[PDB]
RNA sequence: GAGUCCCAUAACCUUUGUACCCAGUGAGAAA
RNA sequence: GCGAUGAUCACCCAUGGGUGGGUACAAAUGGCAGUCUGACAAGU
RNA sequence: AUCUGUUUGGUGGAACCUGAUUAGAGGAAACUCAAAGAGUGCUAUGGUAUGGUGACGGAGUGCGCUGGUCAAGAGUGUAAAAGCUUU
């Protein structure tokens, strides 16, 4: 189950990726990709020219979380709730956040290069 | 609208009427969350208008049970039909706040004319008014309410496991942890009459040694007397009065006082035997399996050293402590007696047919041998 | 409801006894009420069967108590004779216990017998 | 009191100096003062286990 | 608990208009304690009536979704349900009038071959509706008469009408040059009101139950309260992530504004923003 | 022992009422509980045994005052004068911890001032420190009417007449068993102990 | 097993450490006298003479809430006057331990649903009188909701999978606002198709979505494998 | 002047009389 | 004409004794083990 | 032991260095006087305030209102029905 980010979908969108079919085959396995609040908060917030990345994280097959606290910082959010529960892959294509996260150990870090997703620190991918 | 509310409590019912609805919209808001918490804004929700008390610890234990499982008894029929008003059952229904919604269908299948809400406006208003309790009802109840909660879960918890106070084993625990303290002060204080009586005559401890027989006969013989015909209860009561007439020891008082002294003693000897009757009738009525493969006393003390009949039965077979093929029959006797213990503890009412066969068991082994 | 409540239906029985026959093979079945018992006061047991037909029956219900007190799933088979043939030993027995072990070779058909006898219980 | 103090002075000593009893037992770094109440007890073994812990 | 009892894929277009009812059904008896029905035109040329389950009493212990299916030849656009007696009128391309238990429609009352964008049904005197057609007009008809009553026509065209519900012959209009209009029906010669201060085209209007102030959602991001007798708003409420207010109502407890966007979000607002919600000791509410 | 005799049951308890027992003031407590409770409901073949246990400690209770006169009585006839000073049994297990009754008389009083103190002197004494002050006297009752230090001053001054007393009655022969070499010697202690009660470290 | 331990108060209100060269957790005995499952007792002489008031021993390795605390736990709610609700009171192990750290002017309300643990309960709560054995399904809690009112920490051990279901409905109806609520989540138990730490991020999650904001979780993990305590505070208002 | 109410009403040791000994395991046993 | 409802597992003589180490109980005018100080104080 | 000189424990606290604080650092008393903080308790109850300024009250009548029952109407259904609905 892989937490995604708002730059994440921006360059999903971009590079003509599509999300859970872009998750299965960078993995190799089943995915379950989860839209925090917050991080849809940011792309409600990012206006009417992100109208398809908005309706694009709209998706019955993105299941999404229910993240409690004041304020729409989705890199704090990520990065508390992953450091909680190590149970979570993280998509992401901030530079400070990538450096966040692989700075906390354990958690993999997904991310939009070339024409694919790649993923890095999950230690079995083939 | 949310017009009236049913609070059920050990003490009774209470029939609340809404004076202002709380928001339903906004009933997840911060200040509406804590304004049920807050005294002084829910008394602007509720007043009590109804409390019929119980009649007592039988009838709230049988509302208790007609509540849990979802039933309207006779008192909340009565308080019902008193308080609620006889609105229509076809045209706006009058609106009564519970908080089980399988007990809603019972309350429209006496009152039709009465629809029941258990939702969560219903819900917390229904937990306001368990938050405050003692405060809204303006002082009219006899009985503290926690008080009687402690009373009303004990008996309902009792009747829904079948709590029975015969197969108690709480009773032989006692009785026999009673029985070895009799025991030692029988013993001790038959020894200070005998010490005492030692210098009347320093023979009647060597002819009658048990405590309780010299206790009772010296009881009566205070002299000498000769007349040697119910001193009996006759080869002892003839040397006896032949060591009287050859009296060979040393008052009035301190004579009527170890006659005090022997009459207590006589007092805890049959009080002792009267127990252990009674705790071999307990120990049958208790553990029948038990008593039948190595007796009644024994019994009593094995599962005294356990601690209850449960801790003996659910103890492995190998770890019982009972009291070469003397070395081994101690180790079938064991496990045939934890066996017989966990027959006895789990059926509900045993039989004795089982330590009957199992006592045959031991019988035949310990015939092998 | 019963003494010898959770029995097993025959299909669930067969798999029961099938994993207690392989678990017998790898030396990681203590059979016997009393040893299994000790096991379960020890702690060392994942499942324990109970056979729901010996000629008392508190003999062995004095198990589910000690189950639920450790929260270890507890299952009647309805067959002493057939418990004791698939435990491996010549006689009948009426309680086994499948032990807990990491280095063992059955620990996913232990484990989805587990589920299935919980999902009863 | 001081006056109890003054009779378990000694163990109490013991146990703040835990770590050089045994060469074997290696506690877990605390420093341990003397806390301002405290209560010396005797472990009851019950009459259930023999010889173990006995 | 801002959660949804239950989700229709109702139809494949847009849906473009849905009401709710009590339907009248002569065979059956409506149960309304435990069912609620909403009913729901679109541009697929049907009209569909849905069921829902609705745990408010706890009276009962069941067949949800899509009781009947009403089937027009065109499109409709809009749709309003009487307040009794069944019925209920879809705009579209041309203005039909229905009942719950006929499956087609009672009767055509079209003014023109012009066609409709939307409708609403008075609240008392429950028998006059008005609808909105894309010629700028604005048609009153009357269904005991089973006619349309007045027209006029506007400069530009009215996006909405709601009526009052506590004066029973004003309306008011909210249309694309950025204000709304306070008519009589008695008279339409002259609004009784203009509430001015919207930039962009007003996109739906509504009552308060009191019937003493409006709400009014436009096409600028933004929606706006207005008192009744002044016109000019009272109050503009705006988020960065709202966007293009189509639709507003005004909740029953005339405390709460509904506003559904275009980005997907339904949110609720206080009518009075500085008014929360709690019940208040005398103290505080002197 | 004698409420269980009495009533036996709560409902018993319920219709019955008492008050040469439990005076005037728990019987509300007693009914409070008795109506709501978390106790079972016994049977006769059990309550029979609670009401058998429940005689025997009354009796037993019964038979210790017996004993009690009876050691008031052989200890008024044997050494009458130090039960007028200290008491019954004060003086009962002051002879008792001595053994005989000549071998306390033969006892300094500041022995038997410290008279039961052994393990508390001996400490003290085989360590520098301050020795006991009460002993076995400490239960008399004109110490227990002194309050403060003088209840050590007091313990010394009835040590002494007790000595005085004791060895009269341990040693006399035309010895009256009337109280009355007791009776002057606690007159004594008495009008002592007021003289030391009525001074005060304030100042007025 | 006759040695001599010092008992010295912890930072837990209402449980103690006796340190010896291996300390204990230890709590005071509100039945002295007699052992409840068999644990060894701590017999102190406190200052009419000197009473002997005695101790118990808690074992981390028979007791989730044990585990918790000499784990380290930075709140627990069990404090010595309050009210718990024990839901999966499976027998008197650890109700016990809860109910004499609960103290005597507090309540310890032991929810559980079998009937031979329901006849241990009963025969325990006779000698700790704090203790209000109910003999009912947690799952239903309006079937004792006349018996017990207003509860101050809500304990759960119970095992089951529709625990966050269980856990809400009990504190919504007897929890107070701000009121503790400690779950021992047992990973297997609610299912073994995922890992531990997916189970429990999603009861973390259960319980924020009823509206009991988590504090602390903690592993308990050299006492049991793939087990967990979430203590949080039931908000009732505003997890933010 | 002065540490008992915190078991000298006691604790421990020694000797003398009375009743015993010197749990786990887990598939074998017999011929 | 077996068994998991449990098989199995200190010194001297040609079942019986001799010699003692621990267990509990009770006793002891057995032991530890030895019964504080000594002339002022209170008041006016 | 006019041997020994290490360790442990108490007393003491020079020089340098580090940290904090500074009208030097405290201490004791209380049915003392003030300044503030936190928590808890208490029906803490007018959602628009008594049944009534002879302008009023009470009694009775008439209108109004509530409930069930029966009958009639009407719809719907049907061979006829029955049933069901009916602001
Ligand atoms: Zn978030």
């Amino acid at each position: 189950q892989v937490l995604i980010d708002t730059n994440f979908i921006n360059f999903s969108i971009q590079k003509k990726v599509d999300i859970v079919r872009g998750m299965m085959d960078c993995l190799l396995a089943k995915c379950n990709p989860l839209i925090t609040d917050c991080v849809m908060a940011e792309l409600e917030k990012l206006g009417p020219k992100y109208r398809i990345a908005l309706k694009l994280a709209r998706d019955p097959r993105i299941k999404r979380l229910s993240c409690s606290h004041k304020g729409t910082y989705a890199d704090d959010c990520l990065v508390h709730r992953v450091l909680q529960h190590k149970c979570y892959i993280v998509a992401t294509n901030d530079a400070g956040l990538k450096q966040r996260i692989r700075k906390i150990p354990g958690i993999p870090l997904m991310s939009v290069g070339g024409h694919a997703y790649v993923i890095e620190k999950l230690p079995d991918v083939f | 609208p949310i017009e009236y509310l049913l609070f059920e409590e050990p003490t009774g019912y209470a029939v609340f009427k809404v004076k202002l609805q709380q928001d339903d919209i906004g009933s997840r808001l911060k200040e509406v969350q804590e304004q049920i918490n807050d005294f002084g804004a829910f008394t602007k929700l509720i007043e009590l208008v109804s409390f019929a008390p119980f009649k007592g610890a039988a009838e709230a234990l049988e509302n208790a049970n007609d509540i849990s499982e979802g039933l309207v008894s006779e008192s909340l029929k009565a308080i019902l039909d008193l308080n609620l008003p006889k609105a229509s059952s076809k045209k706006k229904n009058i609106t009564l706040a519970i908080s089980d919604k399988n007990l809603g269908p019972s309350i429209k299948e006496e009152f039709p004319y009465v629809d029941c809400i258990s939702n969560e406006l219903a819900q917390d208003l229904i937990r306001g008014v368990r938050l405050h309790g003692e405060k809204l009802f303006k002082g009219l109840q006899s009985g503290d309410l926690e008080r009687a909660q402690l009373g009303l879960g004990h008996a309902y918890s009792r009747a829904k496991v079948k709590f029975s106070v015969q197969k108690n084993d709480n009773h032989i625990i006692q009785a026999i942890a009673l029985l070895d303290q009799l025991d030692k002060d029988i013993n001790t204080f038959a020894m200070r009459v005998k010490e005492w009586y030692g210098w009347h005559f320093p023979e009647l401890a060597k002819l009658v040694p048990d405590n309780y027989t010299f206790a009772k006969l010296v009881l009566f013989i205070k002299d000498k007397a000769d007349d040697s015909l119910h001193d009996l209860a006759n080869e002892d009561s003839g040397i006896a009065q032949r060591v009287i007439d050859n009296a060979r020891i040393s008052s009035e008082t301190d004579m009527e006082n170890v006659c005090v002294f022997a009459q207590r003693v006589a007092s805890l000897a049959d009080y002792r035997r009267q127990l252990y009757d009674y705790l071999c009738e307990k120990m049958h009525t208790v553990a029948p399996n038990l008593s039948e493969l190595i007796g009644e006393v024994i019994g009593a003390r094995l599962i005294s050293h356990a601690g209850s009949l449960t801790n003996l039965s659910k103890q492995a077979a190998s770890t019982v402590q009972i009291l070469k093929n003397k070395g081994r029959i101690s180790r079938y006797l064991a496990n045939k007696c934890s066996m017989a213990s966990r027959i006895d503890n789990y059926s509900e009412e045993p039989s004795n047919v089982f330590g009957s066969v199992l006592k045959k068991q031991v019988e035949q082994r310990l015939e092998f041998y | 409801n019963p003494k010898a409540f959770p029995l097993a239906d025959a299909a669930l029985t067969q798999q029961i006894l099938d994993v207690v026959q392989q678990a017998a093979n790898l030396r990681q079945l203590k059979k016997g009420a009393n040893e299994a018992t000790k096991t379960l006061n020890r702690g060392i047991s994942e499942f324990i069967i109970m056979a729901a037909d010996c000629e008392p029956i508190e003999i062995l219900l004095h198990l589910p108590l000690l189950c639920e007190d450790k929260n270890v799933p507890y299952v009647f088979v309805p067959s002493r004779v057939a418990l004791g043939r698939a435990c491996g030993v010549s006689r009948p027995v009426i309680a086994a216990s499948i032990t807990t072990n990491d280095a063992s070779a059955i620990k996913t058909q232990i484990y989805a017998v587990k589920d299935k006898i919980e999902t009863l219980l | 009191d001081d006056n109890m103090r003054r009779e378990v002075q000694r163990d109490l000593l013991l146990i703040k100096h835990r770590a050089a009893l045994d060469p074997k037992r290696h506690y877990k770094k605390q420093r341990w003062e003397v806390p301002e109440r405290f209560a010396i007890g005797t472990i009851i073994e019950d009459k259930s286990e023999f010889y173990s812990s006995r | 608990t801002r959660e949804e009892f239950v989700s229709f894929k109702a139809h494949y277009g847009l849906v473009t208009g849905l009401c709710v009812t009590q339907p009248r059904f002569h065979d059956k008896k409506p149960d309304l304690k435990s069912q609620n029905f909403m009913l729901s035109c679109s541009d697929d040329k049907t009209v569909k009536l849905w069921s829902i389950n609705v745990d408010d009493y706890s009276n009962k212990n069941n067949e949800e979704g899509l009781i009947r299916t009403f089937d027009g030849e065109s499109a409709f656009q809009g749709i309003d349900s009487h307040r009794e007696n069944s019925t209920f009128a879809t705009g579209g391309a041309k203005i039909h009038l229905w009942d719950v238990n006929r499956l087609k429609p009672v009767s055509d009352l079209s003014w023109g071959a012009d066609n409709i964008t939307s409708l609403k049904f008075n609240q008392n005197e429950t028998d006059i509706l008005a609808s909105t057609g894309s010629d700028n007009s604005i048609v009153l008809y009357d269904l005991r008469t089973n006619s349309p009553t007045q027209k006029i026509v506007q400069t530009m065209r009215t996006n909405a009408i709601c009526w009052n519900p506590m004066e029973a012959f004003n309306f008011v209009t909210a249309n694309e040059d950025h204000n709304a209009y306070y008519y009589d029906m008695r008279n339409l010669s002259r609004s009784l009101n203009v509430f001015k201060d919207h930039v962009s085209a007003v996109m739906d209007v509504d009552f308060s139950p009191t019937g003493d102030e409006i709400v009014t959602g436009s096409y600028d991001k933004s929606i706006r309260i207005y008192k009744t007798n002044h016109g000019h708003s009272r109050e503009i409420y705006h988020t960065k992530r709202m966007q293009h207010v189509f639709q507003v109502k005004y909740s029953m407890d005339s405390k709460y504004i509904i506003s559904g966007s275009d980005d997907g979000n339904v949110r609720l607002w206080r009518s009075k923003a500085w008014e929360r919600s709690n019940v208040k000791t005398t103290r505080e509410k002197n | 022992a004698r409420i269980i005799l009495t009533m036996g049951i709560r409902s018993k308890a319920s219709e019955t009422d008492l008050s040469e027992i439990l005076p005037e003031e728990i019987e509300e407590r007693v009914k409070t509980a008795a109506e709501v409770s978390m106790g079972t409901e016994i049977t006769q073949t059990d309550l029979d045994n609670i009401n058998a246990l429940a005689e025997q400690i009354v009796e037993f209770a019964a038979y210790r005052e017996q004993l009690s006169n009876y050691l008031s009585a052989r200890m008024k006839a044997i050494a009458p004068n130090l039960t007028q000073l200290v008491g019954e049994l004060v003086g009962a297990r002051l002879i008792a911890h001595s053994g005989s009754l000549i071998s306390l008389a033969k006892s300094p009083a500041s022995t038997i001032q410290i008279l039961g103190a052994e393990k508390a002197l001996f400490r003290a004494l085989k360590t520098k420190h301050d020795t006991p002050k009460y002993g076995l006297l400490y239960h008399a009752s004109l110490v227990g009417q002194a309050t403060g230090k003088n209840k050590g001053k007091i313990a010394r001054v009835l040590a002494a007449k007790a000595a005085v007393s004791l060895r009269y009655d341990a040693l006399a022969e035309d010895r009256d068993d009337s109280g009355d070499i007791g009776l002057e010697s606690r007159a004594k202690v008495e009008n002592r102990l007021s003289q030391l009660e009525g001074r005060d470290l304030r100042t007025t | 097993g006759g040695a001599k331990v010092v008992i010295e108060p912890h930072r837990h209100a209402g449980v103690y450490i006796a340190r010896g060269k291996e300390d204990l957790l230890v709590t005071k005995n509100m039945a002295p006298g007699e052992s409840v499952y068999g644990e060894k007792r701590i017999s102190v002489e406190e200052p009419v003479p000197p009473t002997k008031v005695e101790y118990r021993v808690w074992n981390p390795f028979r007791s989730k809430l044990a585990a918790g605390i000499m784990g380290g736990l930075d709140e627990l709610f069990i404090a010595p006057g309050k009210k718990v609700l024990y839901l999966g009171a499976a027998s008197g192990t650890s109700v016990s331990h809860v109910s004499d750290v609960v103290g005597p002017e507090g309540v310890v309300y032991a929810v559980e649903f079998s009937h031979r643990p329901g006849r241990e309960l009963i025969s325990m709560a006779k000698k700790r009188p704090n203790i209000i054995p109910i003999i009912e399904d947690a799952r239903h809690p309006q079937k004792y909701r006349m018996l017990i009112g207003m509860v101050d920490c809500v304990f759960a051990d119970v095992a089951q999978p529709d625990q966050a279901r269980i856990i809400a409905l009990n504190s919504h109806m007897f929890l107070k606002d701000q009121g503790g609520v400690v779950i021992s989540i047992k990973a297997n138990c609610i299912d073994s198709t995922v890992d531990a730490e997916t189970v429990f991020a999603r009861e973390v999650q259960k319980l924020r979505e009823e509206r009991i904001k988590p504090l602390e979780q903690l592993t308990l993990e050299p006492y049991e494998r793939d087990h967990c305590i979430v203590v949080g505070r039931y908000m009732r208002s505003g997890l933010k």
